[PDB]
């Protein structure tokens, strides 16, 4: 691919100079986790138990 | 796969991106590791 | 979802979280009970004292 | 209405009185060789659950309606609303759980009746109650649906007034 | 964490509990689970 | 007490295998169902082989005492002692043993109901009585009932 | 009649080819909806109280007690099932709910109707309607000139 | 346990496969990102806004 | 963030650190922790609201 | 033979037998029941329904 994509080979030689997001700073390392989609919606499931 | 990998060669865009992603999260993880408070 | 039936795992990690909960508030006041305004308490034994009785 | 009744925009906020839920499991207290029985009920009449209920044989199947304690042949502990099946607790079982009020303040120990809605109330209306019905907390309201937890053992002998 | 009546309640109490204890450490600890209850005790087996 | 636990110096001569079975520490049923519901609760008092009543009030969960007529809740077939716990088979639920009698007067073919102190005593209907009403040890009389709950 | 099975037997082969009332049968022992937390007893049986609501009958005191067929104020338990060779009878206790195909009395057979509330006779024979919670489910069955059977829910006393 | 940010792996800029060409020298690209996946319980957040008329 | 702790501080006192204060502990009173209130805290804020403090 | 007890596989073929005869009268007719005239027949879901129905 990169002997064909000129583009592809300069976005992945460039990648790293891009600086990284300050956003970052706002939350913890644990609470940030990736998911798999680009546009539509999501439902997240919480489950909990009580003593009866 | 990850764009960090010098030995990570992409077969076509799809594998791009995902090397993208990875390394995104990588860099993401590393800040983490470096951060002080 | 709508029959809130759960995997045995999943299941039994939550009622370990409640009773470790349950065992921490015994630990702490010695009372046992479900409710905020503390009563219906289970009566116990004697010689069964927490840090606050 | 409905058990489960949504998508959410944030999360709902001890583990002290995490029981006050409309769709809590019923038994308080279970038991192994409790006998449990399914039955249809009328899905635009009224909804069985957690209210007392009694047989009515219809032309098609027999058939669960939310009745009084003169006529009550068991308690709607849970239902399937996929396939509109209600689970009946006979009177013959004990049953100690939440049930549905329709007063909202009732203190504990006090003596209850299942009204013509199959509902839990005061047994000092009037009716001659025939079973054994006793309130083992207040009852506190959902926010509107009114549920107390009740101590149920058979029938009464003789009824009271 | 009111003033005391540039020093707090908290620091006041650290050091009444420091003069009893020898100087040693001090932990404080919130817990939901208690209501307008104070406890002191030592960590000594 | 159910097992009254003191210690003896000569061993008690026991090889008849008949008349071993009426004693008060012979506790749960003489037949007994495997789909039977047992209930442990909180008790006060000694309702040991008695009708007990749940009694409802620092405010504690409600427990069980001796008791019967309209408050009467179930019977007492096992206590333990150590966790002060009863074991209650619920009036909705059939039972046949041994259980504490009033007095002698109770015979065969007799219907008894269960009085203020948890006691079967001739005559709604609780019980009825299977032999008749045998002396243990000073006043404690023990019939064997078959009960099907109340009339 | 006076038998769970027939009591003569048959000159022909039963063709098995339909599924639709082939429950009838005075043979079928049980509940038709039976619950696996159920309590069953045995006892020594009087006479033949099956599929009948059943007393308890002492005598003397030189024989255990045993089972017969009556109901009222003395109605123990519905008896299910007879083993002959033991003279043995199933009973289900009134404290346990049942539902099942129950002898019905031969009197005004043909009005009940299902939700029709019934009652145990002195005989053990269910009769329209006091103590006892019955309540037909299904209408009444011919098998004998005096034998007639009915699907009954039994959940109680009143 | 309150708070958790759940992005699209990928929100950050990615490029596109598209490129722009002609006869001429100039090309174009295009960027791709992605917005959303912020979840919070509920009265876990104080904003005070300071109103200046 | 909808379902939130909002406090307004009104344009009369956009100056005053005093009730400002005020208002953020009545929202700080106001949060809802549970049981996970053992937590580390982040305060984001302005310029003006820095140079205030 | 007195007690109608079978050994438990001639017991599963008969039952098995009776079943598929059920489930054939399903499919051909778009009901259940267990009785000639047709009647008390199992209330079933929708958009369940038969070749005659």
């Amino acid at each position: 691919l990169f002997d064909e994509n000129y583009y592809a080979k300069a976005v992945a030689n460039i990648i790293g100079e891009v600086k990284d997001p300050i956003m970052y700073k706002w939350f913890s390392p644990d609470q940030i986790e990736d998911v798999d989609l680009q546009m539509g919606y999501q439902k997240t499931v919480k489950w909990d138990a009580f003593l009866n | 796969a990850s764009l960090l990998d010098s030995n990570f060669v992409p077969i076509n865009f799809t594998e791009f991106v995902q090397a993208i992603s990875n390394t995104y999260k990588q860099r993401r993880i590393q800040f983490y590791e470096n951060l002080k408070r | 979802i709508n029959n809130n039936l759960l995997p045995f795992a999943q299941a039994y990690k939550l009622a370990s979280s409640e009773i470790i909960k349950l065992i921490n508030h015994f630990v702490l006041t010695g009372t046992v009970s479900i409710q905020k305004d503390g009563k219906n308490q289970k009566r116990l034994l004697p010689n069964m004292y927490g840090l606050l009785n | 209405y409905s058990k489960s009744m949504i998508e959410n925009k944030v999360f709902s906020s001890c583990f002290k009185s995490k029981n006050e839920r409309v769709d809590a499991y019923s038994f308080a207290c279970s038991s192994y060789t409790d006998k449990i029985e399914e039955y249809l009920y009328d899905p635009a009449n009224s909804f069985p659950y957690k209210r007392g209920v009694k047989l009515v044989p219809k032309e098609n199947s027999i058939y669960v309606e939310v009745g009084a304690d003169t006529d009550m042949y068991g308690i709607c502990v849970d239902v399937c609303e996929f396939s509109c099946t209600a689970y009946v607790l006979p009177i013959t079982n004990n049953f100690e759980g939440y049930l549905v009020t329709r007063n909202p303040s009732i203190k504990i120990g006090e003596i209850l009746d299942i009204n013509n809605n199959g509902v839990i109330i005061k047994a000092g209306g009037g009716p001659p109650t025939a079973i054994n019905i006793y309130a083992l907390s207040d009852s506190f309201t959902i926010n509107s649906i009114n549920l107390i937890k009740v101590a149920i053992f058979g029938n009464r002998g003789l009824e009271k007034t | 964490v009111k003033p005391y009546a540039c020093e707090k309640w908290e620091d006041v109490l650290i050091q009444t509990i420091k003069a009893i204890n020898n100087r040693e450490d001090v932990y404080i600890e919130t817990s939901n689970l208690l209501k307008h209850k104070i406890l002191i005790y030592p960590l000594n087996s | 007490m159910k097992n009254p636990q003191h210690d003896a110096s000569l061993l008690s001569n026991s090889n008849e295998f008949r008349d071993k079975n009426v004693e008060f520490f012979a506790s749960g049923g003489t037949r007994t169902s495997k789909f039977d519901k047992l209930e442990n609760h909180p008790f006060l008092g000694y309702p040991y082989k008695r009708g007990v009543k749940r009694v409802i009030q620092s405010h504690y969960e409600p427990h069980v005492e001796a008791g019967g007529g309209e408050d009467l809740y179930g019977i007492c077939i096992d206590i333990d002692e150590f966790s002060k716990t009863a074991t209650i088979v619920p009036i909705t639920n059939n039972f046949e043993g041994y259980l504490v009698a009033k007095d002698s007067t109770v015979k065969v073919k007799d219907k008894l109901i269960f009085n203020k102190d948890g006691a079967l005593e001739k005559v709604t209907i609780n019980a009825t009585a299977l032999t008749d009403a045998k002396q243990i040890s000073n006043e404690v009389y023990l019939v064997k009932v078959a009960v099907f709950g109340n009339k | 009649a006076l038998m769970k099975n027939p009591q003569q037997d048959s000159g022909l082969l039963s063709n098995s080819i339909d599924f639709r009332d082939q429950n009838l049968i005075f043979s079928n022992s049980g509940g038709v909806c039976t619950s696996s937390k159920d309590k069953i007893e045995n006892y020594p049986a009087k006479g033949y109280p099956y599929k009948r609501g059943v007393k308890l009958s002492f005598g003397d005191g030189t024989t255990e007690l045993e089972v017969e067929a009556g109901g009222g104020d003395d109605l123990y338990g519905v008896c299910s099932d007879i083993d002959e060779f033991s003279g043995m009878a199933t009973v289900i206790p009134i404290t346990n709910n049942f539902t099942g195909y129950l002898t019905l009395k031969k009197d005004g057979q043909n009005g009940v109707n299902p939700g029709d509330k019934l009652n145990f006779n002195q005989h053990g024979e269910l009769e329209k309607v006091k103590s006892v919670n019955a309540i037909a489910l299904s209408k009444a069955h011919k098998l004998t000139e005096d034998l007639f059977i009915v699907l009954a829910s039994v959940f109680g006393n009143r | 346990e309150l708070i958790k940010f759940k992005p699209s792996k990928y929100m950050l800029p990615t490029p596109n496969e598209q490129v722009d060409k002609d006869s001429t020298d100039v090309a174009h690209s295009y960027i791709d990102f992605v917005l959303g996946g912020l979840l919070a319980t509920r009265k876990t957040i104080l904003q005070v806004n300071i109103k200046q008329s | 963030m909808p379902e939130q702790i909002k406090e307004e501080v009104a344009s009369g006192d956009k100056d005053k650190m005093d009730k400002i204060f005020e208002k953020i502990e009545a929202g700080l009173s106001k949060l809802e922790l549970g049981d996970e209130f053992s937590t580390p805290m982040m305060v984001i804020v302005d310029p003006a609201t820095s140079l205030k403090l």
